[PDB]
């Protein structure tokens, strides 16, 4: 049960994402009911995948370094913390693309914290989206899932059990055990254990 | 009873409900719980002076024999096991009289 | 092929075992395999092709897993499982049909449809589980360069051929010596005829020989040898070799003499049976040699002596026949037989969807032409399609 | 039926798997299924009835569960299991026999015996587990109105009939034109004979047609076609249609001309084969039309020309044969076939206990009468009894 | 009757409305009524009797109620409901058959079977709910002495009768005057024939009258009237009244003259139609009086004048006809009709269980005998069995 539901439980977490695609082309921010505009990837199709756990374990950063230096599109896969940025100016400043040089510098992936943009009317600078003609884009996407909606039909169940019972532990407490007088105790052969009397 | 549960939560709770460890308990089960050679020994009189309701339950002990075969190639562990068994047996052996 | 078979077997086991009221312990491993299949297939788009009249079909997989927490399966569980099983079975059947109607010359053993090539990717290897059927077992063994064989009841190893050879003949066809035969399926009927009844033959014996060269080696073959060929035991009017005229055959059946049936491999005699009829065993052979003799009976009652004069005209023609039926055998390669439906399934699927003639198989999947020219490319394509047909048979 | 099959399958699995020394992990699920069956059947009283000479038997179930606390099964465990297995196998055999000897016109698919009706209650559905047999698979499919399929080797589809039709006749029966056939089992031998050898026929061609209507649709059928019919290739003295007199047949076999085998479905030609003999595939059909021509050979050697004069008397009669053998096929309905024993089992059980003839089946379970008039009620009753026979054959 | 009908209606509603995926609110009232039925029937033992070959059957009711637990009904709920519904439907069908096979001379409208007599107890009255069908509505209204009627398409009101009356006759049957008629079901085909063509009639007019007394009063009847009687317009050889000899009839059809259809109730002229053909309406009647005249054509062409001479012999016999067809009507009593199956159902149940002839109905439930002597006791018994049959039809 736990193994089959692992991926669903993990993707329900609000503090880790399932990866980050670095695509050095400009990709439109997706329109999601939970965020507004969000640089969210539904899947990793079309990108080379580098497993961050394997990269951490090996310590060989030659491929990741070569790809980051040469601006080679890639998908870094692994449970990652992310920064939720609601600032339109941050998106215009392209700060989501500035978070991967520390991988090359430190040869570490435990501090990689990609930016997840959440641009909506609650943003202080949302007018920039509303009052101007342009498509909000970013070069990075965060591989994360959307929460499952609550459905009453799919959640209402009937749980069945017994009305009541009593569980007992000491069964031999229910046995009344007596013994014959030791003078009369017999052995397997039906004669007295001690016959010298 | 009606319940609201996430499908994973329902899976867990339904597994708990469907696979409970309690079995019906009756006087036949208790009688067979007694070792068979003590039930046949005429020096011991065993009686069932208790009434068990149909709502009685118990959990069967897992008396599976040794899957680790600790008697084979575990000299120190087997020494410890036999020492503990020896101490317990000493505790239960009767005292001589007269 | 192993992934396609695994999909088919998972679906067959789900149909057979996911039944109302059954203990979950009866299906626990099956449900685990089914959920593994769902997880591996989810998020993948497949296309079964438009070859012939087979329609282009698009397949998506976004199914949820089956429950694993009941003590006994109920009606809701079975209905929920059936909803997914129907779609998966339809997809597997369409993939099998798409693979069955395609062929290649360069690599006929490799998958031909795009769906089966996609399923051969590493990402689907998780679906693979028990490969127990004879055809998939043979496929896996052969991919391992291991010795494996298909067992056939009445193997269809002989291309159909009704023919004759006239070793002595003339334009009027009244003093003929020769052999008639039908090689059809698992059966050989041969008959040597002499119109003069060996009146002027050395020792009054006429020798007949019939060699049948099998296109593949057969092993542990059970064979019935009978001393007469009823197919060539009654009057016949037979065309000539060029069809210019027709001649007359009026057999009188005599016991064949010095019957020697040799089963040979690479020209070496493996099994020899002299004057033995009934059940015989040919352990390993690729050629059958039937030698028999028409022996003029030294003593003849007046009714017999009337039939065989010293000279022409010869109105009664002395014939000696043999019948050889291969009841069962084993082959390295795949063959049509009386018990299995692989050839019938492949031919039916190709006929139903008006599949054009390809560069490998003959038109209509005709078995006589197929087995006559059983090339390595034909063998590869035919084993591939037969394995796919067996996979499809588990569900359709 | 599914509960009875599940009982039989559980007992067969117990016989096969519960063996001395085997790991308990090899039988854990089987032991759980067996104990569930014991719990379900415990406390229930069954009666297998006294129809015919079948004895009335009463069945009581008070059995202890099989243990679950061993690493390897030992002799004690196997003996304790085997006593219960023997009793349960006897009960299942008697229930199957009770069901096989029963029939009804109204609900022949439904259970007829009291024991099987009792087993159809919900309180036994827990016993139900893997339904993997072909017969039980088709039973479950047909209970849901799904496409069923039975694979038959040499299906017994043709009711026996050795008949003839004289398209030209007269009291002397010395100048006859017509066809004689044997349609038996999976085989059709037909032969068209002309006593005049088409001397006066237009273009010297005599056309013969033989239509065989199958009582059920056959699919994916592999069929062997052979030019000659050996059964009508020797001289015979055949009774007349009224049986008042006997006429004489003295065939001389000519090869058939313009052979056309059509396999038709609802009168629509599904498959057509012209001049092809070796091995053919009929993918879906219920009617076979065999068209074949006797062509007088334009050129004859003196003996052949002697055979066929310009006018009567005709002493040699020109015959053209055709043999059609269904080696294997698929049918949505149950059929007797050369490989299975369901018909034999049902007939044996009905014969051994002197079951009186019922409203549905003909006396003695005669297959020719049954398949000649294969009605829907007959199909339902036959499928029920054949499924029960397959269940019984798993244990007996 | 109302309780049995309510059981049938509750079961039909359960079978139609308790379906997978339906809203809980689609079945709330149905679930309440079904649980009321279960509570009322629980703990009651019923016996359907062994009259004829109908087997004796014992019915026990111990069923749990249906819950109300899911917003949309699922497969488990439907399966439990289906189990209960199947048992109840079997019980109701057996009760209906048992009641259908009985009859009583005195209290024919009262229940006859033990099961239906028990269901008439007060304790079961709680099961009674909506009585909407035509037959149960008429039953309830009739129990209260309220005016109500059954609507029949082509009512079977005329007992079969194909006879003739000769008003003028001779031993040689060559100068005949009279009437033929067929009264069958909803049809009356009458014809009047004069062999002399009214040559000697007072004004060359021959009057014919046909009076048919209906066994029950028909109201709101739509009737087709056609001038000619096709059944008596071809030559016939007709037995004499005693059957001693046979006479010859060679009709020539003339236009009926002064046609008057009178529909009478209690001897009063309710409806009158003079020379009117096509569709007519009879409000309320119990007798039909068809009076029509054969008028010799005053002016004849030479051929017509040749048909009818002034004296014997007469070879062409002048015939006038009339066809009356009751297409639909309303009757206060139950009748067999072309659209309903009540008579067929009762007759089939009685024949299929070999019910002995009772003291009320004719053997085999012959409708001609039943309607010929349609007594009040027979009317009561027929209404009872027809209502029970219509109740049974809702489930079977
Ligand atoms: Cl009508
Ligand atoms: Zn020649
Ligand atoms: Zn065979
Ligand atoms: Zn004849
Ligand atoms: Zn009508
Ligand atoms: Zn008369």
């Amino acid at each position: 049960l736990i193994l089959m539901n692992m991926e669903q439980i993990e993707r329900a977490s609000d503090k880790i994402a399932q990866g980050v695609i670095i695509a050095y082309r400009d990709m439109q921010l997706e329109r999601d009911e939970m965020y507004g505009y969000v640089n969210i990837a539904r899947n990793l199709d079309g990108f080379q995948q580098i497993n961050l756990e394997e990269l951490m374990r090996t310590g060989d950063y030659a491929q990741i370094t070569n790809m980051l230096l040469n601006n080679q599109p890639v998908a870094l896969v692994g449970a990652l913390p992310f920064i939720t940025d609601s600032s339109v100016i941050s998106l215009v400043a392209k700060l989501d693309a500035t978070v991967f040089a520390q991988i090359v510098k430190l040869r570490k992936v435990d501090t990689l914290k990609p930016i997840l943009y959440k641009i909506n009317s609650d943003s202080n600078d949302f007018y920039l989206v509303a009052n101007y003609d342009w498509v909000p884009t970013s070069t990075t996407k965060v591989y994360k899932q959307i929460p499952q909606q609550f459905d009453f039909r799919a959640s209402m169940h009937m749980l069945t059990s017994n009305l009541t019972f009593t569980v007992y532990s000491d069964l031999l407490a229910f046995v009344s055990a007596d013994t014959v007088e030791p003078i009369n105790a017999v052995a397997f052969d039906n004669m007295r254990i001690m016959n010298e009397l | 009873y009606p319940s609201i549960l996430h499908p994973i939560d329902h899976a867990f709770n339904e597994y708990f409900l469907q696979h409970q460890l309690v079995e019906p308990l009756n006087n036949d089960i208790i009688f067979n719980y007694i070792p068979e050679r003590i039930r046949n020994d005429v020096n011991y009189i065993l009686n069932m002076d208790r009434n068990l309701p149909s709502t009685a339950r118990y959990i069967r002990p897992n008396l599976l024999q040794d899957r680790l075969n600790l008697h084979d190639n575990f000299e120190s562990l087997w020494d410890t096991i036999t020492t503990s068994n020896y101490i317990l047996a000493r505790s239960v052996v009767p005292d001589l009289k007269e | 092929m192993d992934v396609l078979y695994s999909l088919s077997k998972t679906l067959k086991d789900a149909r057979d075992k996911i039944v109302e009221g059954t203990l979950y312990s009866n299906v626990s491993d099956l449900i685990q395999q089914f959920n593994q299949m769902i997880i591996t297939m989810n998020g993948n788009e497949f296309q079964t092709g438009g070859i012939g009249n087979l329609p282009i079909r698009n397949w998506n997989f976004d199914f949820g897993l089956l429950g694993t927490t009941l003590l006994n399966l109920d009606a809701n569980y079975v209905e929920t499982a059936r909803n997914t099983i129907d779609y998966f079975v339809d997809f597997v059947d369409n993939v099998c049909m798409d693979e069955m109607v395609r062929e290649s010359q360069r690599n006929g053993i490799a998958p031909q449809s795009d769906s089966l090539r996609k399923l051969s990717g590493i990402k689907f290897k998780r679906i693979n589980f028990d490969n127990s059927s004879e055809y998939i077992e043979n496929w896996n063994l052969q991919n391992r360069r291991q010795r494996t064989g298909f067992t056939f009841h009445k193997p269809n190893i002989f291309p159909y051929s009704a023919s004759f050879t006239l070793n002595r003949s003339q334009p009027a066809h009244d003093n003929l010596m020769g052999t008639m035969w039908l090689n059809a399926g698992s059966e050989i009927q041969v008959a040597g005829f002499d119109y003069s009844c060996a009146i002027n033959a050395p020792a009054n014996i006429q020798q007949f020989e019939h060699i049948v060269q099998l296109r593949r080696v057969l092993t542990t073959a059970t064979i019935t040898l009978l001393p007469d060929a009823e197919r060539f035991s009654f009057p016949r009017v037979i065309n000539s070799a060029d069809g210019a005229t027709t001649w007359y055959f009026n057999p009188v059946i005599l016991r064949p003499n010095n019957v020697e049936v040799e089963f040979l491999l690479n020209g070496q005699i493996i099994n020899t049976y002299q004057a033995r009829f009934g059940t015989i065993i040919a352990r390993n052979f690729d050629t059958i040699r039937l030698s028999f003799q028409l022996m003029r009976p030294p003593n003849m009652t007046p009714a017999v002596a009337a039939l065989f004069p010293n000279a022409q005209p010869f109105e009664h023609h002395a014939t000696v026949g043999l019948t050889l039926r291969i009841e069962s055998a084993v082959c390295e390669s795949v063959l049509a037989d009386a018990s299995k439906t692989m050839l019938a399934n492949v031919t039916s699927v190709r006929q139903e969807y008006a599949i054009p003639v390809g560069p490998v198989f003959p038109p209509g999947m005709n078995w006589t032409d197929l087995i006559t020219n059983y090339s390595p490319s034909r063998e590869d394509n035919l084993q591939r399609v037969f394995t796919v047909a067996s996979i499809r048979s588990m569900l359709v």
